[PDB]
């Protein structure tokens, strides 16, 4: 399509860089400071609720006023935001200017959405939501790596990358965009919520597993965080790509909650494993190896959205978006206080919501063979 | 997506309550609309969802959706309703009208 | 207000040519899409074509499939509707109206405007 399709995807896709940005750099960021755990996933954690929380209103916003204004008012409050993390020096600071990248994310994201609804046509709809949680899913995965690249050359740089790319955005944005009693019933409530309890464990786990696997390497292996954002997209690249070179294979001798059940059955042994794990290389392969799994649950788990929704392509993709927000940000606080409170009890959560969301799929299996 | 519409004639006197049912082979989606015709002129919107009602449009009309049959309802008739009625389903890009019930008062 | 007004029509040789055309006024060109029905003499309606100046898509019936084209500019509010080939069944006196088409924001999704033909000019005659 046209490049003003190109600039609205990279909106977003920047915009969940920022969101993955602090994980790989985080805990020389809270550790030179000296905090604890608690602190570091509240960082993340309270962007996640900005976002959520402006999600509406910024939707309102753009729709009362225009969504050209709202995409640029929000990409400068992001550019700002990344600018200002990286001039902070204590936990407050920081704190403020996460809420602040927070709400302009949550206020571009419906803003960004409307627009492409209202240049698409009426039958690519669900093709352009299928490429949206495609760039929202790369930007989830590919934020940490671009933080541990030049997190090399200094602490402050990444965002320093992050607020430039945020001007640069904006500044393509205001020359290339333009302007050109059943409401509610119509969900029946007992059709998306084995989805939307399925995408719910699968963002808090992925969320829970992201920010305490830099603590443990921190508190443990001692180590920067090139390598750990290394490893944590070379897992991510490894499932996207695995999934989607072999997912003709996949659909060929298994159903959808099938796969999105055993990918959290071998999470979970693979974490039994991980908590035998206690050497470099093999901590390192065993995360690797989790990784996987979590990076190719949601593949099926929004292909399972788009085949419930059918005609609703927009609501599943509000839903999915909505319901990976609530993930995100009810993760990181627990994870960071079972952190402080013992520096397994995270991994134990982990298998154990794992296990939850094996026996909620057990259950709408048995639900639908009845 | 061909639409039936039941029956073709319907003669009627007036204050009388008149149904007239357009059934859709696939109807997932409530996307149903009626519209009233006169002798020579072009038809105005009278119904654009399962049960809404258009603004300008008399409260006496009303629609309604059962698993495939739409059914609008005259609950109170009166001389200026002596016209012809179409249904429309437009869920996807294409759109079907129906046959036509030409009322004759 | 919002009044919608058509050109063209009349008497057309068979197979001819004639571009009919719908001039907008009073609405949004830009936020709505312009459809064209046919009513045959004595017959039912029968929806021919539509165009979303919103989106650019345009969508043919499948009795019209590839022989009526439809575009419309919109620096003049105008709709054309292109005729190559006409015949008996083609007979008919041929309606413009307008389906609106914008985005309204639900708190955390897009829902579309319900679709409906709100505004319909008094439709010219072509014979023949």
């Amino acid at each position: 399509m046209n490049k003003q399709i190109f600039v609205l995807y990279f909106n977003i896709f920047l915009i969940f860089l920022g969101i993955g940005l602090v994980i790989p750099v985080l805990p020389v960021y809270l550790k030179d400071l000296g905090l604890t755990g608690s602190d570091l996933g509240l960082l993340v954690a309270a962007f996640a609720l900005s976002q959520m929380i402006i999600s509406p209103f910024g939707g309102t916003l753009a729709d009362k006023l225009g969504k050209k204004l709202i995409i640029c008012i929000g990409l400068i409050l992001f550019s700002v935001s990344e600018f200002m993390f990286a001039v902070g020096h204590n936990f407050s600071v920081l704190m403020l200017s996460r809420v602040i990248g927070g709400m302009s994310a949550g206020m571009v994201m419906p803003g960004v959405t409307g627009l492409i609804a209202d240049i698409s046509p009426s039958h690519q709809k669900a093709k352009n939501f299928g490429y949206m949680s495609a760039i929202i899913n790369s930007g989830f995965i590919l934020g940490p790596g671009i933080g541990g690249f030049m997190a090399e050359v200094s602490h402050r740089m990444p965002f320093y990358f992050a607020g430039a790319l945020g001007i640069l955005a904006f500044i393509m944005s205001i020359v290339l965009i333009h302007d050109p009693p059943q409401l509610l019933t119509k969900i029946n409530w007992k059709v998306f919520i084995t989805p939307v309890i399925l995408t719910l464990v699968l963002s808090f786990g992925l969320s829970a597993f992201e920010t305490l696997y830099s603590l443990y390497t921190a508190d443990k292996v001692n180590y920067s965080p090139k390598d750990i954002s290394i490893a944590i997209t070379g897992g991510g690249i490894f499932g996207a790509l695995f999934q989607i070179y072999f997912f003709d294979k996949f659909m060929k001798y298994f159903s959808e909650l099938t796969f999105i059940a055993w990918s959290l059955l071998y999470s979970v042994v693979v974490l039994i494993l991980l908590v035998f794990a206690n050497d470099y290389w093999s901590i390192m392969l065993i995360s690797f190896v989790v990784f996987i799994g979590f990076n190719m649950i949601r593949p099926a788990i929004t292909n399972y959205f788009s085949n419930i929704a059918g005609e609703r392509q927009g609501f599943a993709g509000g839903l999915n978006s909505t319901f990976t927000s609530m993930g995100n940000f009810i993760g990181p606080l627990i994870a960071g206080a079972l952190f402080d409170v013992h520096i397994e009890a995270p991994i134990y959560m982990a298998i154990g919501v794992s296990l939850a969301g094996v026996v909620i799929v057990l259950i709408e299996k048995q639900h639908r063979a009845k | 997506i061909q639409m039936t519409q039941s029956p073709s004639s319907l003669s009627a006197s007036v204050g009388d309550r008149v149904t007239i049912t357009c059934r859709a082979s696939q109807s997932v989606s409530s996307a149903v609309a009626w519209y009233q015709q006169k002798p020579g002129k072009a038809p105005k919107l009278l119904i654009y969802s399962a049960s809404s009602l258009y603004s300008g449009v008399p409260s006496r009309f009303s629609g309604s959706r059962s698993g495939t049959d739409f059914t609008l309802t005259i609950s109170s008739l009166q001389p200026e309703d002596f016209a012809t009625y179409y249904c429309q389903q437009s869920s996807s890009s294409l759109i079907t009208f129906g046959q036509g019930t030409k009322v004759e008062i | 207000e919002v009044q919608l007004v058509e050109s063209g029509g009349g008497l057309v040789q068979p197979g001819g040519s004639l571009r009919l055309s719908c001039a907008a006024s009073g609405f949004t060109f830009s936020s709505s899409s312009i459809h064209w029905v046919r009513q045959a003499p004595g017959k039912g309606l029968e929806w021919v074509a539509s165009i979303s100046s919103s989106s650019g898509s345009t969508s043919y019936a499948d009795s019209v499939k590839g022989r009526f084209t439809i575009s419309a500019d919109t620096s003049k509010n105008t709709a054309y509707l292109q005729m190559n080939s006409l015949r008996a069944e083609d007979t008919a006196v041929y309606y413009c109206a307008r389906m609106s088409v914008e985005n309204h924001w639900y708190y955390f999704y897009w829902y579309m405007s319900p679709y409906a033909m709100d505004y319909w000019g008094q439709g010219t005659l072509v014979t023949v």
